[PDB]
Protein backbone atom coordinates (compact mmCIF):
# COMPACT_ATOMS: atom_id res chain seq x y z
CA UNK A 1 0.00 0.00 0.00
CA UNK A 2 3.06 2.32 -0.37
CA UNK A 3 3.44 4.00 -3.45
CA UNK A 4 6.48 6.69 -2.59
CA UNK A 5 8.86 7.84 0.24
CA UNK A 6 10.52 10.71 0.24
CA UNK A 7 13.31 11.62 3.26
CA UNK A 8 14.70 15.32 3.65
CA UNK A 9 17.92 15.59 6.07
CA UNK A 10 18.44 18.94 7.80
CA UNK A 11 22.22 19.43 9.19
CA UNK A 12 22.21 22.58 12.22
CA UNK A 13 25.34 23.81 14.42
CA UNK A 14 25.18 24.01 18.23
CA UNK A 15 26.89 26.57 20.01
CA UNK A 16 28.45 26.52 23.50
CA UNK A 17 26.21 27.60 25.87
CA UNK A 18 25.67 28.40 29.87
CA UNK A 19 23.90 24.75 30.56
CA UNK A 20 26.27 22.47 28.61
CA UNK A 21 27.92 19.66 30.14
CA UNK A 22 31.81 19.31 30.19
CA UNK A 23 34.05 17.27 31.79
CA UNK A 24 37.64 16.08 31.81
CA UNK A 25 39.27 12.37 31.97
CA UNK A 26 39.69 11.95 35.87
CA UNK A 27 35.65 12.15 36.89
CA UNK A 28 35.64 16.02 37.19
CA UNK A 29 32.14 17.00 35.49
CA UNK A 30 30.60 20.19 35.62
CA UNK A 31 27.81 22.71 33.53
CA UNK A 32 28.99 25.73 32.22
CA UNK A 33 27.41 28.67 34.59
CA UNK A 34 28.64 32.19 32.83
CA UNK A 35 30.33 33.49 29.71
CA UNK A 36 33.04 35.70 30.31
CA UNK A 37 34.37 39.11 28.43
CA UNK A 38 37.81 38.49 27.48
CA UNK A 39 39.09 41.75 29.77
CA UNK A 40 37.36 40.21 33.04
CA UNK A 41 39.48 36.58 32.91
CA UNK A 42 42.42 36.55 34.72
CA UNK A 43 45.73 37.06 33.03
CA UNK A 44 49.48 36.39 33.64
CA UNK A 45 52.90 38.56 33.08
CA UNK A 46 52.25 38.75 29.48
CA UNK A 47 48.63 39.64 29.46
CA UNK A 48 47.96 36.14 28.50
CA UNK A 49 44.43 34.97 29.85
CA UNK A 50 43.44 31.69 30.35
CA UNK B 1 -7.32 7.40 -5.26
CA UNK B 2 -3.86 7.40 -5.10
CA UNK B 3 -1.78 10.07 -3.06
CA UNK B 4 -0.03 12.38 -5.37
CA UNK B 5 3.52 14.08 -4.76
CA UNK B 6 3.04 17.34 -6.48
CA UNK B 7 3.62 21.18 -6.02
CA UNK B 8 0.35 22.61 -6.93
CA UNK B 9 -1.49 22.98 -3.69
CA UNK B 10 -4.47 24.81 -4.00
CA UNK B 11 -4.95 26.16 -0.42
CA UNK B 12 -1.63 27.62 -0.13
CA UNK B 13 0.06 30.76 -1.90
CA UNK B 14 2.75 31.34 -4.05
CA UNK B 15 5.61 32.26 -1.16
CA UNK B 16 4.74 29.20 0.24
CA UNK B 17 5.85 27.41 -2.67
CA UNK B 18 9.05 28.94 -3.95
CA UNK B 19 11.57 26.72 -2.29
CA UNK B 20 9.82 23.69 -3.77
CA UNK B 21 10.82 22.48 -7.25
CA UNK B 22 8.97 21.20 -10.31
CA UNK B 23 8.34 17.83 -8.58
CA UNK B 24 7.50 19.35 -5.36
CA UNK B 25 10.18 18.75 -3.42
CA UNK B 26 12.43 21.18 -1.87
CA UNK B 27 15.64 22.18 -3.14
CA UNK B 28 18.91 21.09 -1.96
CA UNK B 29 20.59 24.13 0.05
CA UNK B 30 17.65 26.06 1.16
CA UNK B 31 17.52 27.31 4.67
CA UNK B 32 14.06 26.14 6.65
CA UNK B 33 11.88 27.00 9.84
CA UNK B 34 9.19 25.86 11.78
CA UNK B 35 6.42 25.65 9.48
CA UNK B 36 7.69 25.41 5.98
CA UNK B 37 6.93 22.88 3.28
CA UNK B 38 9.26 20.05 2.58
CA UNK B 39 7.38 18.21 0.37
CA UNK B 40 4.13 18.99 -1.46
CA UNK B 41 1.49 15.64 -1.15
CA UNK B 42 -2.27 15.83 -1.53
CA UNK B 43 -5.12 13.42 -0.68
CA UNK B 44 -8.14 12.41 -2.35
CA UNK B 45 -11.78 13.72 -1.52
CA UNK B 46 -13.85 13.19 -4.62
CA UNK B 47 -17.38 12.64 -4.20
CA UNK B 48 -20.06 11.64 -7.52
CA UNK B 49 -22.36 14.37 -6.24
CA UNK B 50 -22.18 17.81 -7.08
CA UNK B 51 -24.74 20.19 -5.20
CA UNK B 52 -25.49 23.73 -7.18
CA UNK B 53 -23.15 25.05 -4.63
CA UNK B 54 -20.37 22.58 -4.95
CA UNK B 55 -20.66 23.41 -8.89
CA UNK B 56 -20.81 27.36 -8.24
CA UNK B 57 -17.33 26.66 -6.29
CA UNK B 58 -15.97 24.43 -8.87
CA UNK B 59 -16.89 26.88 -11.76
CA UNK B 60 -15.02 30.01 -9.70
CA UNK B 61 -12.00 28.58 -8.69
CA UNK B 62 -11.21 25.60 -10.55
CA UNK B 63 -11.53 21.81 -10.01
CA UNK B 64 -8.72 20.76 -9.08
CA UNK B 65 -9.50 22.50 -5.42
CA UNK B 66 -12.61 20.38 -4.98
CA UNK B 67 -10.58 16.77 -5.38
CA UNK B 68 -7.96 16.93 -3.24
CA UNK B 69 -6.90 18.47 0.04
CA UNK B 70 -3.69 19.26 1.44
CA UNK B 71 -1.34 16.62 3.63
CA UNK B 72 1.99 18.46 2.76
CA UNK B 73 5.35 17.48 5.16
CA UNK B 74 5.90 20.76 7.12
CA UNK B 75 9.10 21.51 9.45
CA UNK B 76 7.91 20.69 12.89
CA UNK B 77 7.63 23.56 15.47
CA UNK B 78 11.30 24.32 16.75
CA UNK B 79 13.17 22.92 14.58
CA UNK B 80 15.62 24.86 11.67
CA UNK B 81 18.14 23.89 9.69
CA UNK B 82 19.79 23.57 5.86
CA UNK B 83 18.68 20.71 3.25
CA UNK B 84 21.66 18.80 2.60
CA UNK B 85 20.19 15.56 1.01
CA UNK B 86 17.11 14.12 -0.38
CA UNK B 87 16.24 10.47 -1.23
CA UNK B 88 13.10 9.23 -3.15
CA UNK B 89 12.60 5.89 -2.75
CA UNK B 90 9.89 4.29 -5.67
CA UNK B 91 7.92 0.93 -5.78
CA UNK B 92 8.92 -1.12 -8.87
CA UNK B 93 6.27 -0.59 -11.32
CA UNK B 94 5.65 3.54 -10.83
CA UNK B 95 7.17 5.88 -12.83
CA UNK B 96 9.69 8.21 -11.65
CA UNK B 97 9.45 11.53 -11.19
CA UNK B 98 12.47 14.35 -12.17
CA UNK B 99 13.74 14.56 -8.96
CA UNK B 100 14.39 10.83 -8.91
CA UNK C 1 52.16 72.29 44.16
CA UNK C 2 50.07 69.80 45.59
CA UNK C 3 47.43 70.68 43.08
CA UNK C 4 50.00 70.42 40.00
CA UNK C 5 49.85 67.35 38.44
CA UNK C 6 52.47 66.36 35.38
CA UNK C 7 50.24 65.73 32.74
CA UNK C 8 51.98 62.21 30.74
CA UNK C 9 52.90 62.28 26.97
CA UNK C 10 53.56 59.96 24.38
CA UNK C 11 57.26 59.59 23.82
CA UNK C 12 58.26 56.72 21.83
CA UNK C 13 56.32 54.32 19.50
CA UNK C 14 58.99 50.92 18.67
CA UNK C 15 57.85 48.63 16.20
CA UNK C 16 58.84 45.39 17.02
CA UNK C 17 57.35 43.30 13.64
CA UNK C 18 54.71 44.35 11.53
CA UNK C 19 51.89 43.32 14.24
CA UNK C 20 53.67 43.92 17.78
CA UNK C 21 54.54 47.82 18.71
CA UNK C 22 55.47 49.10 22.02
CA UNK C 23 54.18 52.42 23.22
CA UNK C 24 55.82 54.94 26.38
CA UNK C 25 54.04 57.38 27.98
CA UNK C 26 55.56 59.46 30.60
CA UNK C 27 55.73 60.79 32.52
CA UNK C 28 53.32 59.34 35.11
CA UNK C 29 52.33 60.59 39.29
CA UNK C 30 52.09 57.79 42.16
CA UNK C 31 49.27 55.37 41.29
CA UNK C 32 48.27 56.74 37.87
CA UNK C 33 50.69 54.17 35.66
CA UNK C 34 47.95 51.46 36.94
CA UNK C 35 44.99 53.50 36.74
CA UNK C 36 45.82 54.46 32.91
CA UNK C 37 46.93 51.09 32.35
CA UNK C 38 43.75 48.98 33.48
CA UNK C 39 41.52 50.61 31.40
CA UNK C 40 43.68 51.26 28.82
CA UNK C 41 44.11 47.18 28.83
CA UNK C 42 40.37 46.90 28.99
CA UNK C 43 39.25 49.29 25.92
CA UNK C 44 41.84 48.47 23.74
CA UNK C 45 40.67 44.78 23.94
CA UNK C 46 37.00 45.97 24.08
CA UNK C 47 35.97 48.66 21.49
CA UNK C 48 39.12 49.32 18.81
CA UNK C 49 37.09 49.10 15.61
CA UNK C 50 38.31 46.99 12.43
CA UNK C 51 36.73 44.93 8.99
CA UNK C 52 36.08 41.29 8.83
CA UNK C 53 34.76 38.77 6.14
CA UNK C 54 30.76 38.49 6.28
CA UNK C 55 29.74 37.13 3.32
CA UNK C 56 30.75 34.68 0.56
CA UNK C 57 29.89 33.47 -2.60
CA UNK C 58 31.02 30.30 -5.03
CA UNK C 59 30.36 29.81 -8.01
CA UNK C 60 29.56 26.00 -7.86
CA UNK C 61 28.34 25.39 -4.41
CA UNK C 62 24.61 25.24 -2.77
CA UNK C 63 25.51 25.21 1.23
CA UNK C 64 28.90 24.66 3.08
CA UNK C 65 28.35 21.45 4.58
CA UNK C 66 29.61 20.44 0.55
CA UNK C 67 32.56 19.63 -1.44
CA UNK C 68 34.06 20.80 -4.62
CA UNK C 69 35.62 18.72 -7.33
CA UNK C 70 39.56 19.50 -7.60
CA UNK C 71 39.83 21.12 -3.98
CA UNK C 72 41.75 20.07 -0.78
CA UNK C 73 39.46 21.60 1.61
CA UNK C 74 35.93 21.42 2.42
CA UNK C 75 33.91 24.68 2.15
CA UNK C 76 33.61 24.49 5.94
CA UNK C 77 37.63 24.98 5.81
CA UNK C 78 37.64 27.33 3.39
CA UNK C 79 35.40 29.70 5.37
CA UNK C 80 37.23 28.77 8.66
CA UNK C 81 40.01 30.20 6.60
CA UNK C 82 38.50 33.17 4.80
CA UNK C 83 37.53 34.25 8.73
CA UNK C 84 41.13 34.62 9.68
CA UNK C 85 41.62 37.50 6.54
CA UNK C 86 43.65 40.17 7.41
CA UNK C 87 42.20 43.58 5.13
CA UNK C 88 42.52 47.21 5.43
CA UNK C 89 39.50 49.42 4.20
CA UNK C 90 40.73 53.06 3.23
CA UNK C 91 37.62 55.10 2.13
CA UNK C 92 34.12 53.12 2.87
CA UNK C 93 32.38 50.61 5.14
CA UNK C 94 31.87 48.39 2.67
CA UNK C 95 33.64 46.40 -0.41
CA UNK C 96 33.71 43.23 -2.58
CA UNK C 97 36.52 41.41 -3.48
CA UNK C 98 36.95 39.10 -6.20
CA UNK C 99 39.29 35.97 -6.59
CA UNK C 100 39.50 33.78 -9.67
CA UNK C 101 42.17 31.05 -9.79
CA UNK C 102 42.85 27.87 -11.70
CA UNK C 103 45.33 25.53 -12.03
CA UNK C 104 47.13 23.01 -9.66
CA UNK C 105 48.92 25.18 -6.69
CA UNK C 106 47.90 26.79 -3.61
CA UNK C 107 45.66 29.95 -3.47
CA UNK C 108 46.29 32.52 -1.01
CA UNK C 109 45.01 36.18 -0.35
CA UNK C 110 47.70 37.47 -3.11
CA UNK C 111 45.14 36.09 -5.72
CA UNK C 112 42.47 38.10 -5.23
CA UNK C 113 42.15 41.08 -7.71
CA UNK C 114 43.15 44.34 -7.14
CA UNK C 115 41.52 46.99 -5.44
CA UNK C 116 42.40 50.56 -4.53
CA UNK C 117 40.71 50.93 -1.54
CA UNK C 118 41.89 47.90 -0.10
CA UNK C 119 45.01 46.15 1.19
CA UNK C 120 46.31 42.86 2.10
CA UNK C 121 48.93 43.15 5.04
CA UNK C 122 49.34 39.21 4.62
CA UNK C 123 49.34 38.12 1.24
CA UNK C 124 50.52 34.88 2.28
CA UNK C 125 47.69 33.84 3.91
CA UNK C 126 46.70 30.28 2.63
CA UNK C 127 42.79 29.89 1.44
CA UNK C 128 42.85 27.06 -0.79
CA UNK C 129 44.36 24.36 -2.60
CA UNK C 130 43.77 22.95 -6.28
CA UNK C 131 44.56 19.63 -6.67
CA UNK C 132 43.81 19.36 -10.86
CA UNK C 133 45.10 20.90 -13.56
CA UNK C 134 41.45 21.37 -14.94
CA UNK C 135 39.73 23.07 -12.07
CA UNK C 136 39.72 26.41 -11.35
CA UNK C 137 37.33 28.77 -8.43
CA UNK C 138 35.94 32.03 -8.59
CA UNK C 139 34.32 33.82 -5.71
CA UNK C 140 32.96 37.15 -4.27
CA UNK C 141 33.70 38.26 -0.73
CA UNK C 142 31.92 40.67 1.30
CA UNK C 143 33.99 42.91 3.77
CA UNK C 144 32.44 45.49 5.94
CA UNK C 145 33.81 47.96 9.03
CA UNK C 146 32.49 47.35 12.37
CA UNK C 147 33.49 46.37 16.26
CA UNK C 148 33.09 43.83 18.58
CA UNK C 149 31.78 39.94 17.58
CA UNK C 150 28.17 39.29 15.51
CA UNK C 151 27.93 35.91 14.87
CA UNK C 152 26.12 34.97 11.86
CA UNK C 153 22.80 33.69 13.62
CA UNK C 154 22.02 36.85 15.33
CA UNK C 155 22.13 39.25 12.28
CA UNK C 156 15.07 35.89 1.75
CA UNK C 157 18.97 35.46 0.81
CA UNK C 158 19.33 33.36 -2.22
CA UNK C 159 20.26 29.52 -1.95
CA UNK C 160 24.07 29.57 -2.50
CA UNK C 161 25.22 32.88 -0.05
CA UNK C 162 27.46 31.70 2.80
CA UNK C 163 27.43 34.00 6.16
CA UNK C 164 30.97 34.01 8.07
CA UNK C 165 30.67 34.97 11.94
CA UNK C 166 32.49 38.80 12.18
CA UNK C 167 35.18 39.28 14.56
CA UNK C 168 36.04 42.79 13.36
CA UNK C 169 38.66 43.48 17.20
CA UNK C 170 41.83 44.37 15.40
CA UNK C 171 44.14 43.40 18.84
CA UNK C 172 45.12 40.22 19.71
CA UNK C 173 46.35 41.37 22.60
CA UNK C 174 47.82 43.84 25.53
CA UNK C 175 50.09 43.89 28.54
CA UNK C 176 51.71 46.93 30.26
CA UNK C 177 54.30 47.39 32.89
CA UNK C 178 54.87 50.55 34.93
CA UNK C 179 58.94 51.23 35.54
CA UNK C 180 60.63 54.10 37.55
CA UNK C 181 61.32 57.45 35.16
CA UNK C 182 64.41 59.10 35.06
CA UNK C 183 63.57 62.68 34.95
CA UNK C 184 65.61 65.92 35.71
CA UNK C 185 65.06 66.58 39.20
CA UNK C 186 62.36 64.02 40.90
CA UNK C 187 62.59 60.53 41.58
CA UNK C 188 59.08 59.44 42.30
CA UNK C 189 57.76 59.78 38.84
CA UNK C 190 56.56 56.74 36.74
CA UNK C 191 57.10 55.51 33.16
CA UNK C 192 54.02 53.39 31.14
CA UNK C 193 54.88 50.41 28.60
CA UNK C 194 52.26 49.18 26.64
CA UNK C 195 53.22 46.36 24.27
CA UNK C 196 50.12 45.61 21.80
CA UNK C 197 49.92 42.29 19.32
CA UNK C 198 47.22 43.14 16.51
CA UNK C 199 46.73 41.69 13.03
CA UNK C 200 48.71 44.21 11.73
CA UNK C 201 45.29 46.58 10.34
CA UNK C 202 45.64 49.33 13.02
CA UNK C 203 48.16 52.01 14.25
CA UNK C 204 49.70 51.61 17.35
CA UNK C 205 49.31 55.87 18.85
CA UNK C 206 45.49 55.76 16.98
CA UNK C 207 44.56 52.89 18.59
CA UNK C 208 46.39 54.73 21.93
CA UNK C 209 44.11 57.99 20.81
CA UNK C 210 41.10 56.36 20.40
CA UNK C 211 40.89 54.49 23.45
CA UNK C 212 41.73 57.79 25.38
CA UNK C 213 38.71 59.82 23.38
CA UNK C 214 36.29 56.85 24.47
CA UNK C 215 37.25 56.69 27.85
CA UNK C 216 37.37 60.88 27.96
CA UNK C 217 33.91 60.84 26.12
CA UNK C 218 32.84 58.51 28.65
CA UNK C 219 34.24 60.94 32.03
CA UNK C 220 32.44 63.96 30.32
CA UNK C 221 29.35 62.46 32.39
CA UNK C 222 30.67 62.35 35.66
CA UNK C 223 32.67 65.33 35.25
CA UNK C 224 28.87 67.34 35.31
CA UNK C 225 26.66 65.16 37.93
CA UNK C 226 23.40 65.82 38.19
CA UNK C 227 20.05 64.39 37.79
CA UNK C 228 -0.98 52.99 21.87
CA UNK C 229 -4.51 51.83 21.74
CA UNK C 230 -5.64 49.84 18.48
CA UNK C 231 -6.35 52.86 15.59
CA UNK C 232 -10.43 51.65 15.07
CA UNK C 233 -11.18 52.94 18.82
CA UNK C 234 -9.95 56.05 17.95
CA UNK C 235 -12.27 57.11 15.83
CA UNK C 236 -15.75 58.93 16.22
CA UNK C 237 -18.57 57.59 16.72
CA UNK C 238 -20.33 58.89 13.21
CA UNK C 239 -17.95 56.50 11.44
CA UNK C 240 -20.33 53.74 12.43
CA UNK C 241 -23.63 54.32 9.93
CA UNK C 242 -25.95 54.51 12.86
CA UNK C 243 -29.60 55.39 12.28
CA UNK C 244 -30.89 59.11 13.12
CA UNK C 245 -32.39 58.45 16.67
CA UNK C 246 -29.29 56.15 17.68
CA UNK C 247 -26.71 59.08 16.84
CA UNK C 248 -29.38 61.21 18.74
CA UNK C 249 -29.38 58.72 21.93
CA UNK C 250 -25.36 57.90 21.61
CA UNK C 251 -24.93 62.10 21.11
CA UNK C 252 -27.30 62.88 24.80
CA UNK C 253 -24.73 60.24 26.41
CA UNK C 254 -22.11 62.00 25.40
CA UNK C 255 -20.16 59.30 23.54
CA UNK C 256 -18.16 60.49 20.24
CA UNK C 257 -15.43 57.70 19.94
CA UNK C 258 -15.98 54.02 19.58
CA UNK C 259 -13.62 53.39 22.82
CA UNK C 260 -16.24 54.85 24.20
CA UNK C 261 -18.80 52.84 23.22
CA UNK C 262 -17.59 49.90 24.07
CA UNK C 263 -17.05 49.73 27.19
CA UNK C 264 -20.42 50.40 28.16
CA UNK C 265 -22.67 47.65 28.56
CA UNK C 266 -25.99 46.47 27.42
CA UNK C 267 -27.74 46.80 30.91
CA UNK C 268 -26.46 50.58 30.88
CA UNK C 269 -27.45 51.45 27.11
CA UNK C 270 -31.07 49.74 27.39
CA UNK C 271 -32.06 52.03 31.14
CA UNK C 272 -31.28 55.25 28.79
CA UNK C 273 -34.19 57.29 27.83
CA UNK C 274 -35.21 56.98 24.37
CA UNK C 275 -33.34 53.52 22.98
CA UNK C 276 -35.27 50.51 22.54
CA UNK C 277 -33.92 46.90 22.02
CA UNK C 278 -34.15 47.77 18.06
CA UNK C 279 -31.90 50.10 18.03
CA UNK C 280 -29.51 48.91 20.94
CA UNK C 281 -29.71 45.74 18.36
CA UNK C 282 -28.71 47.69 15.58
CA UNK C 283 -25.89 49.03 17.32
CA UNK C 284 -24.60 45.83 18.31
CA UNK C 285 -24.72 44.39 14.37
CA UNK C 286 -22.91 47.29 13.43
CA UNK C 287 -20.21 46.90 16.07
CA UNK C 288 -20.05 42.89 15.23
CA UNK C 289 -19.59 44.22 11.52
CA UNK C 290 -16.43 45.22 12.96
CA UNK C 291 -15.32 42.46 15.02
CA UNK C 292 -16.09 44.18 18.18
CA UNK C 293 -18.33 43.70 21.17
CA UNK C 294 -20.32 46.13 24.07
CA UNK C 295 -18.62 45.16 27.51
CA UNK C 296 -15.08 45.76 26.96
CA UNK C 297 -12.41 46.56 29.78
CA UNK C 298 -9.68 49.48 29.30
CA UNK C 299 -6.88 50.80 30.98
CA UNK C 300 -6.54 54.63 31.36
CA UNK C 301 -9.12 55.99 28.69
CA UNK C 302 -9.75 58.46 27.53
CA UNK C 303 -6.14 58.23 25.29
CA UNK C 304 -4.60 61.36 27.06
CA UNK C 305 -5.78 63.73 24.16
Amino acid sequence: GVLKIVKVYLAVKRRIQPGDKMAGRHGNKGVISKINPIEDMPYDENGTPV
Amino acid sequence: GPEEITADIPNVGEAALSKLDESGIVYIGAEVTGGDILVGKVTPKGETQLTPEEKLLRAIFGEKASDVKDSSLRVPNGVSGTVIDVQVFTRDGVEKDKRA
Amino acid sequence: SVTEFLKPRLVDIEQVSSTHAKVTLEPLERGFGHTLGNALRRILLSSMPGCAVTEVEIDGVLHEYSTKEGVQEDILEILLNLKGLAVRVQGKDEVILTLNKSGIGPVTAADITHDGDVEIVKPQHVICHLTDENASISMRIKVQRGRGYVPASTRERPIGRLLVDACYSPVERIAYNVEAARVEQRTDLDKLVIEMETNGTIDPEEAIRRAATILAEQLEAFVDLRDEFDPILLRPVDDLELTVRSANCLKAEAIHYIGDLVQRTEVELLKTPNLGKKSLTEIKDVLASRGLSLGMRLENWPPAS
